[PDB]
């Protein structure tokens, strides 16, 4: 009694958490962009 | 002998069954985003007998689906899109050469 209890929220470990989930993020867009590259190449195929 | 059917071979059932195939295959390249649709595939030889005198087969996936349930490799569809068309302007220089060299013969030019 006399005293009010905080969150719990340990600032650093969502700030790391952040960082991986921007770097992985990315990565996976990389992977989106040379899906279609991939695709627009093989397109040629069928341009007798 | 001396008949149209001794004569062209079977250039004119050939040409049939590659324009077949060609509308099998555009099909499942149009049908590529529809999820749920299987990808259709068309047996050369058993069309071929059939066109002489005169079933459903799929084509199996190399990888599974992505939840949508659609079975269509895009990347050999134009493949053999691309081989159909190659063998399909063969037998149409096949069959028109029998044409040509019959109509030589009944001409001597």
């Amino acid at each position: 009694t006399g005293a009010i209890e905080g969150s719990n929220v340990n600032a650093v470990g969502e700030m790391t958490a952040l960082i991986d989930l921007q770097r992985q993020f990315e990565m996976q867009v990389k992977m989106m962009s040379t899906a279609e590259e991939m695709d627009k190449s093989s397109d040629s195929l069928l341009r007798m | 002998a001396i008949s149209f059917d001794n004569a062209l071979g079977i250039h004119q059932h050939t040409v049939g069954v590659r324009e077949r195939n060609a509308e099998v295959i555009s099909t499942n390249i149009a049908q590529a985003n529809t999820p749920g649709y299987k990808a259709r595939g068309l047996d050369f030889a058993k069309e071929l007998q059939a066109a002489t005198s005169g079933d459903k087969l799929y084509r199996l996936p190399t990888q599974p689906d992505t939840g949508d349930g659609n079975t269509v490799d895009l990347d050999l569809e134009r493949n053999l899109f691309m081989q159909n068309q190659i063998r399909h302007q063969a037998s149409l220089d096949f069959l028109g050469s029998k044409f040509k060299n019959l109509t030589k013969a009944i001409k001597g030019e």
